[PDB]
């Protein structure tokens, strides 16, 4: 009878609640994103499920202001109130403060926010989690991921989906602290068409972003001539 | 704040909480009214006296207003608080408008009270049933009967308690236009309608009677008494 | 503006003027000051004409609600304690009213003044405007109680007519109304002009 | 602080047995100068009602705007057009609404009825109106007024058969009356605006007055 | 065990679909709509004869051109009315006209499912009403017949019948009407359904029945042309 | 605001084939005391809207700050629409309504100039909520000192071109020099044209001649 | 935003088994006794460290009020400190409206007002603490005991915590009415010896007296001395 | 949460209310407390719970509660909870005096209270309070009185009656020793002992196992007295002579 | 066998079994087909046969001059959540004196459907859209779930065997941007002619036509007005 609050612990100090979240995203489709000395660069396995919907339904990356940007896996519906969230929260700070808010500050505050969802019986966890991501002159880049409980750490490249797993053992041997973006975005290519599966999944969709140091510190989307040519080059690798 | 559904329906579309209150008020001391030719009279049954209360204090007749009276059956702590409201209201409409109230008038706002505690969040129903008689200033006496769903009627003479499922059938065989003529006509035959159900024997009943003159008056026990005799 | 009213024999009788005035420029010359509530009842305007309006037109809302509730229609004194109460909640904010209300019921004829400040009181013969003094000294010259519908509406016509004579802020025509007891009727709206040569040579 | 200004203008209205008229002048003023010499005061409510406003501009602009979101209000919870008289009861209420604090405005409604002729609505600030047959409302109102009295309502000239304001007639009274006034008040002249409420539907026109 | 507001299986709202059951134990009801008027008809299901007939008012007038007729918790129905009525005085107040039935059925219907438990309001509804109603009126386009029901969904009729009894009297309805009735074929057709349908004897004291046509207003059957009436047929 | 502290003075709007132009003087006036002597009175909303205001400064800085945020927040998710002149004209029209009246104005005098969809606009919006276009605009004195030569101008050739209106405007600013006693003599200059806005740093009306 | 229903109800016998518990939770602290002599009050508890890590000087289970009123616990001590804190605020508020030091039985009734509180509203439980007040005014001393029901006695001599039974058991006999204070230590640290198993030490135990100078808890050089006899 | 919810204040498949029916029977093994009314005046009589020879007997009663200048009263239950309920009848109390200037009638002053107790049977999910009263008093309408409450929040008028534990043999004997109209305060007290002395299942009073006072008009004002341990004991001595012998 | 009854429960496959009965429910409704070209967008609703006496239903509803919307599902949650579509689009020209974005409205109503789905003792909008509008950009088709996630699509059919039309439907979505609007029509009532069963053809008082374009409002069709567009379907 522990299974069903958020304010039981378990007879071993365990929340079923978070940990039944939590499969919630377990059972996603991928995203990934790669951290590099210039920038950052995001890249997310859009899946296209019947014929009929237009090309750039259910975008997972967001512009949460106009340095950082946002991907995202499990519940969309969730996933745009998180992002409604900070971008009240980044507004916010710059009406406060006359200037932009740091990665590190943002991160914090969202995931104070998700963490004040586990605590009671009137509500329930969010079943999605998501990575950010930005790019200043003082800091350089940065990258952070958010758990359903509300656990945010920094990395150098990150495999929330559900291909976690393939996708975290192939982007280790990548050597990515000396790279730079325009060389990383093949690899981010590459190794989505690498853990992607041809099989239960027929078809999917490929969008990518970055911020860096070549858009100024802009969070944009990877334009459409790099990005074929990215295509092009993870099928030759392929085989 | 409280904010909970007690009463909700039910498979069959029952309201259980309010067939609960009804079962309540089924437990009762059986009350008796008639309407009368130019009189009202009530009644009700005393279960036992107890031969040490003061019976000045637990009086089941009630004067709502110079012309209203009613009586009761169910539970005396939720009349109480629906007596005293009534008696508000009176007040309120006598002020607004310049008139004393009519029978209708009360009997819808007591109807709507006891409808509303039915359908708000938090509540239970109130669990008693009212028999409401008056004149009105054309002259015309009235007799109503409330339910704990809201529900109310006119009636020629009713019932309420327990033991009514023989006092209404006593009282439709024997009502008519010749037991009407005169008061003391009257009062023997709802002393009769009354005294099968008693059957402890004698007089264990209270009884009010209130004409378009000297209102709410109440009978004393020796001419209670005298009225028995003259029966037998 | 200057508007009357008596009760007599035979029921109630009640005129106006019509001229609406902002400082000494005449905007409008027919405006209607008797405000038609319901078949049964009527009101007269003076002061404020939005005042005037909007509040009677709540209170003949509220008497078709009360009938269509109780089955019955509600009586002379009741709507006048209703349209006082009304305007009590609003004491010491601006408005400008006074009026009259009259009617029929089991009791008979029903003439009552409400004001802005509060009150009500019941009477015979009312008189309100600024050319009340002026229509006083006729109405209490010529009234009496056995008196006839004609010679009623004459004594009405007489008033209101002397009235816009000596007074600068009423003119125009005279709107005569007259409550029975199977409702109320409109009898003339002959204009002050064309009485003044009635009235003389 | 004040909350109020004085901005000129002059409205007249005149209805007939098919049609119906709204005119104004276009000039915009505050203290002795000029804002603007192109600036309307009469709005086409619906296919069979025109509006004219004069007094304070910022309310005029307002009241116009609340007026036409609940005309679509009113259309999308009944599935018909309003009337010219729900209009007028409306706006009524609206003006009333604002009743400590009020819209520094002179309202005048025009259009057909249902059974096909002219209604003219006269409107004080907080709200009194009463159907009349023409009206004028504005700086030049006192001088305009009378000559309407004299031409339309044919009043103190005997020696005379008063046969109705045929369009024609209508239209070159509006004119002359316009002139006048322009020659003689400081708030009127630029040009003039002529809406014409008619069974096929509103038409415009324009002519030029003198300028300042 | 669960809350008020629960979907089934199939997505359907327990406790609507139990005030829905609340119905099939009501006294049986009657519209039909003509060109020339409306008509209502109800049984009144006196209990014993110490009762007064004229105590058990089941059709009541909304305005001068709208009527109504309910089934079912006859103690819940009176906040509809009331709000009916107050709803058709307001937009006359502010409008300076009549308000049209569709209006009225829509508005009326905008209270169903307005009930809950957890932040509704300072003091809302518990539980759907149980009550099915049938308005009748002539307007700006002639007379009609709506319908509504717990759930708020409301429809346009030209005959329809509400009650314990209406799966076997819309199958007579269904033969009976035409679109070439008259009121009066109607008001006949009406009254031997009701006769057809009913445990007692249907007599002029324990039936009800009220007309609205383009020239009259709501008027009620009197004891004397009802029994005119009835006697005639 | 109750009482104004730190104020500007006239800001300046011309309409040309193909774009718009408008100036001000870089000076804040601490109550007959030229206190600050270095401060930008004009700001540009995105690609094709810039504003100049007059009065209140603080005032003048919350606008500017709340406008901007909107313009960020609307540009953020990137659909394709953007917002126009128009579209700001009325925003600020409604909020300068809205908080004259709670009787707590902003004390500004704002001047919208935009260049979208292959047309020009110039708008006009006063605290009290009164709002307009025209071909020009002038605020404060130069109401009365510099809207004669524009109009002189226009009146005759409806049309100019860039480098002609340029002329004029500053034409206009070597007068508001001479006889205002809160003008300076350094001014910017914006305009806005199918390639965006571009301002101009200080310039100078030293073409005086002063023949005493 | 919380329940508002209670948690404490009747059952088909009439008790409150929620307060019963609260209760069994009292009798399972650590042992405390007060004696009442002819010149003051006497607190004496049963400080025991679970370990010599824990620094002693930090926590204190005997506490001041007033400069008149002083008070120890059984069961729970962060409840008890909920209490203390509401005791000192009720103390403050009396003597901002009179002028006047509180007495003890008013501050008593206070603190039993809002412990009975705790049984009757929403969503929440009882306190699992029962208290031992002292005090001093008008020339008299006085003592008090508090339940977690909300029902406040007054004793000449009590026991609480573990072997309460036993303590006043013992506590009956030696009790004299002519007991001075000095003397009166003797027993009430002699109870606590009974049921102690270990030895005695001027760190395992917290005393507090209170006389005609206010109250005060002795210090360890003190206590030695009490303990040397 | 609806899962907690123990629904405090609904009615049974056959009309009844549970808690309270659960109170009623709380109520029913306190201590016994009984009421006697007479001719020049009524009289409290109850008994003493707490019998522990290191008790302090500080206050001048244990289940007294002086109310007013005219009334006292006393409960049987629960302590916590006959607390708030004194407060709230004295605050009551004091509200009606500074309203209109004069005592308020006992009537009146139960009324109030019965109120109180009948709004936690209906709405706001909490319990009832577990108590039942006794109440004297004296007023310019009716003289000396003698009332009673129970939880549901019904009282009613009475001459003897009892409340607590064997208050039914307590009633029993009451109703044959009880005579209407010709009791005055002595034999009152008399038949209060003999009645305690048979319903404690002790065997004989101890006279601080009792608690005992008396209402009272002299001179114009109102005497409300506890008894003392003397009296007491002399009353016992008294009832114990005549008792003897007769047998 | 108890995680099926409030809507802020997860399982222990992390599903919400409440917005799925939720869903569940919007399958009952009559079938409704979407579909846009170049310059037009249209909506054609199949009206359900209630009884043999009664007006049929009301199924599409005019949301501004360029949106419109038709429902499947609870009218009472059709009907309230197109009061809040109207109150919007309303209040956006009231500011800023221009209409809305079709999109922008859409992600107002998915924000807002958002909030019960996490909240206790709440419960889902049990209904299903389907919007059309006309902009700067053109036509539009979003839909819309009980889940408060929308898509974008070139046509889309919901309802109940609305499968045989949705097959259809993306078997001749080939040619949908160049035909006009006569040919758009008849390949929606085709579609529509699809889900209905053997014993019963489009008639003409059992199917709604809603049309926004260009140059052209947004307008309903009614019994009689759709006869220019069945003449033809042999």
């Amino acid at each position: 009878g522990y299974d069903l609050s958020a304010s039981t612990f378990s007879p071993d100090g365990r929340v079923f609640q978070v940990e039944y979240a939590m499969k919630a995203v377990e059972n996603s489709s991928t995203a990934i994103g790669i951290r590099c000395k210039d920038g950052v660069v995001f890249g997310v396995e859009k899946l296209v499920l019947s014929k009929l919907y237009e090309e750039g339904s259910n975008k997972r990356l967001f512009n949460v202001d106009r340095h950082v940007g946002m991907a995202v896996a499990g519940l969309l519906a969730d996933a745009r109130s998180l992002a409604d969230i900070a971008r009240e929260e980044a507004s916010n700070f710059r009406s406060n403060f006359g200037y932009n808010i740091p990665l590190k500050h943002l991160a914090d505050r969202v995931a104070m926010y998700v963490h004040a969802y586990t605590l009671y019986s009137a509500v329930r966890p969010f079943g999605c989690s998501f990575m950010l991501g930005s790019y200043s002159v003082n800091d350089g880049a940065q990258l952070y991921m958010i758990d359903p409980s509300g656990v945010s750490y920094g990395y150098w490249g990150c495999a929330i989906g559900k291909a976690r797993q393939a996708a975290k053992t192939e982007i280790e041997k990548l050597q990515m602290k000396e790279m730079t973006c325009r060389d990383v975005v093949k690899e981010v290519a590459k190794i989505i068409y690498i853990v992607h599966d041809e099989v239960k999944d027929k078809a999917f969709e490929l969008e990518l972003s970055w911020v860096g140091e070549l858009t100024k510190g802009r969070h944009e989307i990877v334009p459409k001539d790099v990005r074929e040519e990215a295509e092009k080059y993870a099928k030759e690798s392929l085989k | 704040s409280y904010d909970r559904a007690i009463t909700v329906f039910s498979p069959d579309g029952h309201l259980f909480q309010v067939e609960y209150a009804q079962e309540a008020v089924k437990k009762g001391s059986t009350a008796v009214g008639v309407r009368g030719r130019d009189i009202v009279v009530l009644g009700v049954e005393k279960k036992s006296v107890a031969k040490l209360q003061d019976e000045r204090t637990v009086r089941k007749i009630c004067a709502l207003d110079d012309n209203v009276c009613m009586a009761f059956a169910g539970l005396t702590a939720d009349a109480r608080i629906v007596i005293n409201r009534a008696r508000v209201e009176c007040q309120s409409h006598r002020l607004t408008v310049g008139d004393p109230v009519t029978v209708e008038y009360i009997t819808r706002y007591i109807a709507s009270l006891k409808q509303r505690y039915t359908q708000s969040n938090g509540r239970r129903p109130f669990g008693i049933s009212a028999l409401i008689v008056g004149f009105d200033f054309d002259g015309t006496p009235r007799l109503y009967q409330t339910d704990p769903s809201g529900t109310y009627h006119a009636w020629k003479a009713n019932a309420i308690g327990r033991g009514a499922k023989s006092v209404r059938e006593f009282l439709e065989k024997n009502y008519t236009d010749d037991a009407i003529e005169t008061d003391d006509l009257t009062i023997k035959l709802v002393i009769k309608a009354l005294l099968e159900v008693v059957q402890s024997g004698g007089k264990n009943i209270e009884l009010a009677v209130m004409r378009r003159d000297q209102p709410l008056k109440i009978l004393s026990p020796e001419e209670i008494e005298k009225y028995v005799a003259e029966i037998e | 503006t200057t508007t009357l009213a008596f009760k007599f024999q035979h029921g109630v009788i009640v005129a106006a003027d019509s001229r609406a005035t902002a400082g000494p420029y005449i905007a409008s010359q027919t405006v209607k000051k008797v405000i038609e509530i319901n078949p049964y009842l009527l009101g007269t305007m003076a002061g404020g004409a939005a005042d005037c309006s909007f509040w009677e037109r709540l209170l003949a809302r509220q008497c078709r609600i009360y009938e269509l509730r109780n089955k019955e229609r509600i009586s002379v004194a009741a709507a006048s304690k209703l349209l006082a109460n009304m305007v009590y909640q609003y004491k010491g904010m601006g408005l400008s009213m006074g009026t009259m209300i009259c009617g029929w019921d089991k009791r008979g004829p029903g003439l009552y003044y409400v004001d802005s400040e509060g009150n009500r009181i019941s009477g015979t013969a009312f008189s309100v405007g600024s050319g009340s003094v002026y229509a006083f000294g006729v109405m209490d010259r010529g009234y009496s109680y056995d008196l006839q519908v004609e010679e009623a509406y004459d004594l009405a016509r007489r008033a209101i007519y002397q009235a816009t004579y000596r007074d600068a802020y009423s003119g125009g025509a005279v709107n005569l109304y007259h409550v029975r007891e199977d409702g109320w009727i409109r009898v003339s709206s002959d204009n002050v002009a064309d009485l003044h040569d009635k009235y003389t040579s | 602080f004040s909350p109020y200004a004085f901005n000129g203008g002059t409205v007249l209205a005149i209805a007939g047995e098919d049609f119906s008229i709204v005119a104004s002048d276009t000039r915009l003023s505050e203290g002795f100068s000029i804002h603007t010499r192109d600036s309307p005061k009469c709005y086409k409510l619906t296919d069979k009602t025109v509006i004219g406003c004069s007094g304070f501009h910022g309310d005029c602009l307002t009241l116009t705007k609340i007026i036409e979101a609940r005309l679509k209000m009113y259309k999308h919870s009944n599935n018909k057009a309003m009337t010219t008289g729900a209009i007028a009861a409306m706006l009524s209420t609206i003006l009333y609404s604002r009743r400590f604090f009020p819209y520094y405005v002179y309202n005048i409604i025009e259009g057909l009825d249902e059974e096909g002729k002219g209604a003219v609505y006269s409107f004080d600030p907080v709200g009194s109106y009463q159907r009349d047959s023409f009206k004028a409302g504005g700086s030049a109102s006192a001088m305009l007024q009378p000559l309407l009295d004299n031409q339309v309502g044919f009043k103190n000239m005997q020696n005379v058969e008063h046969v109705p304001l045929t369009l024609d007639r209508a239209m070159r009274l509006v004119k002359d009356v316009f002139i006048s006034a322009a020659e003689r008040d400081v708030y009127t002249g630029d040009a003039l605006r002529i809406c014409i409420v008619t069974k096929e539907g509103i038409r415009e026109e324009t002519v030029p007055l003198r300028k300042d | 065990d669960r809350g008020v507001n629960t979907f089934s299986p199939e997505g359907r709202l327990f406790q609507v679909e139990y005030a829905i059951e609340g119905h099939k134990l009501g006294s049986t009801a009657i519209g039909i709509q003509t060109s020339e008027g409306v008509c209502l008809a109800v049984e009144k299901r006196i209990t014993s004869p110490l009762m007064e007939p004229s105590s058990i008012e089941k059709i009541v007038e909304i305005d001068a051109h709208i009527g109504c007729a309910m089934s079912g918790l006859i103690a819940d129905a009176k906040t509809l009315i009331d709000k009916a009525r107050v709803e058709t005085q307001n937009h006359w107040f502010t409008y300076n006209e009549t308000m049209t039935v569709e209006s009225v059925t829509q508005a009326v219907s905008n209270l169903a499912l307005q009930f809950g438990e957890e932040d509704a309001d300072p003091g809302a509804m518990s539980r759907p009403f149980g009550v099915a109603l049938l308005f009748g009126g002539v307007d700006e386009k002639g007379p009609q017949l709506f319908h509504m029901d717990p759930s708020g969904t409301f429809v346009q009729c030209d005959a329809r019948a509400i009650g314990s009894a209406s799966e076997g009297a819309q199958s007579s309805l269904q033969e009976v009407y035409h679109k070439s009735t008259t009121l009066k074929e109607a008001i006949k057709s009406s009254l031997i359904i009701l006769k057809q349908v009913m445990e007692e004897k249907l007599n002029a004291t324990n039936i009800e029945l009220a007309t609205v046509q383009p020239g009259q207003n709501f008027h009620m059957f009197t004891k004397e042309e009802l029994e005119e009436v009835i006697k005639d047929i | 605001t109750q009482n104004p502290m730190v104020t500007g003075t006239s800001v300046l709007g011309v309409k040309f084939d193909c774009g718009v132009v408008i100036a001000a003087d870089m000076l804040g006036s601490y109550g007959s005391l030229a206190r600050f002597r270095n401060i930008s009175r004009i700001m540009r909303v995105n690609d094709s809207t810039m504003l100049g205001a007059s009065g209140d400064y603080a005032d003048f800085q919350y606008l500017k700050q709340v406008l901007g945020q909107m313009v960020i927040d609307e540009e953020l998710f990137g659909d394709g629409h953007s917002y126009s002149p128009r579209a700001i004209h009325s925003w600020l029209t409604r909020a300068m309504y809205s908080r004259r009246s709670k009787m707590n104005p902003l004390w500004n005098t704002k001047v919208i100039g935009g260049y979208a969809g292959g047309e020009s606009f110039l708008g006009y919006v006063d605290m009290l909520g009164v709002a307009y276009e025209a071909p020009s605009l002038a605020t404060g004195y130069g109401a009365y000192l510099a809207q004669p030569l524009l109009r002189e101008v226009l009146e005759k050739q409806p049309v100019l071109s860039q480098t002609e209106a340029r002329e004029l405007v500053e034409r206009c600013m070597r007068v508001l020099y001479y006889r205002d006693a809160r003008s300076y003599n350094r001014f910017q200059v914006a305009t806005v044209t199918e390639k965006g806005v571009e301002i101009e740093g200080p310039l100078s009306a030293q073409t005086n001649w002063d023949i005493a | 935003r919380g329940y508002s229903f209670s948690l404490t109800t009747f059952s088909p016998s009439g008790k409150l088994v929620q307060i019963e518990y609260a209760l069994a939770a009292v009798a399972g602290g650590a042992p405390s006794v007060g004696i009442k002599a002819a010149n003051g009050v006497v607190l004496a508890t049963e400080k025991k460290q679970k370990s010599i890590l824990y620094d002693e000087r930090s926590v204190h289970k005997v506490e001041p009020i007033t400069k008149h009123i002083g008070l120890v616990y059984s069961g729970m001590g962060p409840d008890y400190r909920v209490l203390v804190h509401r005791a000192r605020k009720l103390a403050q508020q009396y003597y901002l409206v009179y002028q006047e030091p509180i007495p003890t039985a008013q501050l008593v009734q206070r603190v039993a007002s809002v412990m009975q509180e705790y049984t009757q509203s929403g969503g929440v439980r009882p306190f699992g603490v029962s208290l031992l007040i002292c005090g001093w005014n008008e020339g008299r001393p006085y003592l008090f005991q508090s339940d977690p029901s909300g029902a406040y006695f007054a004793w000449k001599a009590t026991a609480m915590g573990k072997n309460y039974v036993n303590g006043k058991t013992f506590l009956e006999k030696r009790y004299n009415e002519d007991l001075e204070l000095e003397d009166a230590i003797h027993t009430a640290i002699l109870t606590l010896k009974e049921s102690f198993e270990g030895q005695m030490t001027e760190d395992n135990i917290e005393v507090g007296i209170c006389n005609e100078a206010g109250f005060r808890r002795l210090t360890p050089t003190e206590v030695r001395d009490y303990l040397a006899a | 949460s609806r899962r907690y919810d123990s629904r405090t204040t609904i009615f049974s498949p056959e009309g009844r209310l549970y808690q309270v029916e659960y109170a009623m029977e709380a109520i029913g093994h306190a201590g016994t407390c009984l009421g006697i009314l007479a001719n020049d005046g009524v009289l409290l009589a109850a008994e003493r719970r707490n019998i522990h020879k290191l008790l302090d007997e500080v206050f001048f009663s244990e289940k007294i509660y002086k109310l007013n200048e005219d009334m006292a009263c006393s409960v049987a239950g629960i302590t916590s909870d006959a607390n708030v309920l004194t407060n709230e009848l004295r605050l009551i109390a004091q509200r009606y005096l500074l309203q209109y200037q004069e005592p308020i009638p006992c009537e009146q002053l139960v009324t109030a209270l019965c109120d109180i107790k009948q709004a936690y049977t209906q709405f706001g999910g909490k319990r009832p309070f577990g108590v039942s009263l006794l109440y004297i008093g004296w007023d310019k309408h009716y003289g000396f009185q003698l009332y009673q409450s129970d939880p549901s929040g019904n009282y009613g008028g009475w001459k003897a009656t009892c409340i607590g534990n064997n208050s039914a043999a307590a009633v029993s004997m009451l109703k044959q020793d009880y005579k209407e109209g010709e009791m005055t305060l002595k034999s009152a007290l008399a038949l209060a002992v003999k009645v305690l002395n048979k319903t404690m299942d002790v065997s004989k009073l101890s006279a601080e196992k009792v608690e005992i006072a008396t209402l009272t008009r002299e001179n114009g004002k109102t005497v409300i007295r506890v008894l003392k341990q003397k009296e007491v004991e002399q009353l016992i001595k008294k009832h114990e002579e005549e008792e003897a012998k007769a047998e | 066998n108890q995680y099926d009854n409030d809507v802020t429960v997860w399982s222990p496959q992390g599903r919400i079994h409440q917005i799925e009965y939720a869903m569940e429910a919007v399958k009952q409704g009559s079938a409704t087909v979407g579909l846009k070209s170049k310059t037009h967008a249209v909506l054609v609703a199949l009206k359900r046969a209630q009884s043999e006496l009664a007006a049929h239903q009301k199924k599409i509803l005019h949301v501004d001059n360029h949106i419109g919307i038709s429902i499947a599902g609870l009218t009472a949650d059709a009907r309230l959540l197109c009061n809040f579509m109207r109150q919007e689009c309303l209040d956006s020209r009231f500011v800023f004196d221009r209409p809305l974005p079709v999109s922008r409205l859409v992600s107002l109503i998915g924000s807002k459907t958002q909030i019960p789905t996490q909240r206790y003792g709440r419960r889902p909008y049990g209904v299903g859209l389907l919007i059309a509008g006309y902009d700067d950009m053109g036509p539009h088709v979003f839909q819309t779930c009980p889940s408060a996630n929308y898509f974008d699509c070139r046509a889309m059919s919901i309802g109940a065997r609305s499968q045989s039309a949705r097959t259809y439907l993306e078997r001749h979505m080939s040619e949908f941007m160049q035909c006009n609007l006569d040919e758009l029509v008849k390949h929606g009532l085709r579609a529509l002619r699809e889900t209905l069963p053997a014993e019963q053809d489009l008639t003409t008082k059992n199917v709604s036509i809603g049309i926004v374009g260009k140059d052209l409002e947004f307008t309903i069709y009614d019994d009689d007005d759709v006869s220019p567009f069945l003449d033809g379907l042999e």
